[PDB]
């Protein structure tokens, strides 16, 4: 059963989303982003000392 | 016979998919236990059994198969009679193997 | 009430009336489960529990607090009732707060609260 | 705390004399049983317990 949300990109917000087959009772879904890391794209130019 | 009265018929849920995919719920009133044969007076609904037990707790449930968006069924339980009318979803899966 | 000459009695403290067809069909018709009890020599039936032993005993004596299982597992995932954590439980079965035991008072209907064997007086 | 719902206050006798010279009844529907605080909003009289 596909389905598509959107959640915010905070840490520790206990996001939870609401699924709602026809057939079946709804269930609710936890997540939640323990951590995030941002990676840039790196070329060294040059070093000094 | 069991003697029922006032049958009253109700639909938890319905989609029109080829397997048995509706479930009918009958309320009524008894004044003893026993066998009643279940049938559906309509071609636009197919019940899957034909015969259920009656019980002095007033609750019985069938399964239905239909294939139209919104069907109407007259549904008979020994003597008794009712109608019932559901609105389905239609079903997600585009190919099944019976 | 006398069942009918084609109807059983569910026991002898049930009032509902089954079938004669209705005893070994293999579904629990009886509030006790008794209808499917001693049918099939010890085989299981709907209205009995079948122990992790092996055993089958009647669904009532499912988490009754006795092991009736001979294994306990009778008395496995049941739900037993009693006074909360804070709650002094009456011999009448009534609950009141502990800051009510031995206070001089009879909160419960019974004076189990003001008991001389509770109160350690 | 307990939950108390509809509640009526009757005055069996009054005597307005120095010592407390009054008794009220009060009914009501709980549903434990534990303590409440009583007070008079009122300065006219004043509660004993």
């Amino acid at each position: 059963y596909e389905h598509s949300t959107v959640m915010p990109n905070v840490v520790g917000f206990p996001y939870k989303a609401h699924i709602e087959r026809p057939g079946y009772s709804p269930l609710t879904l936890q997540m939640q982003v323990v951590e995030t890391s941002l990676e840039p794209t790196l070329n060294l130019e040059y070093i000094t000392c | 016979a069991p003697t029922i009265i006032d049958l009253t018929c109700t639909v938890a849920t319905c989609t029109h998919s080829s397997d048995f995919g509706g479930v009918l719920t009958l309320t009524y009133k008894t004044d003893k236990n026993g066998d009643c044969s279940v049938h559906s007076h309509s071609n636009v609904a197919t019940l899957q059994e034909a015969t259920a037990k009656v019980k002095t707790a007033g609750k019985v449930t069938l399964h239905f198969s239909t294939a139209s968006a919104s069907p109407s069924f007259v549904v008979s339980l020994c003597s008794a009679r009712a109608t019932c009318s559901a609105s389905c979803e239609p079903p997600k899966d585009h190919i099944v193997p019976y | 009430r006398t069942c009918r000459i084609h109807e059983i009695s569910c026991g002898a403290h049930s009032t509902q009336c089954i079938p004669v067809s209705w005893r070994c069909d293999g579904e629990n018709d009886c509030d006790s489960g008794e209808d499917e009890e001693n049918c099939g020599n010890i085989t299981c039936s709907p209205d009995e529990f079948t122990c992790s032993s092996g055993r089958c005993i009647s669904r009532n004596f499912v988490c009754n607090g006795q092991d009736d299982c001979s294994d306990g597992s009778d008395e496995l995932d049941c739900a037993p009732p009693t006074c909360g954590a804070h709650e002094f439980q009456c011999s009448t079965s009534s609950c009141i707060p502990i800051s009510w035991v031995c206070d001089d008072d009879a909160d419960c209907s019974d004076q189990s609260d003001e008991s001389l064997e509770q109160c350690g007086r």
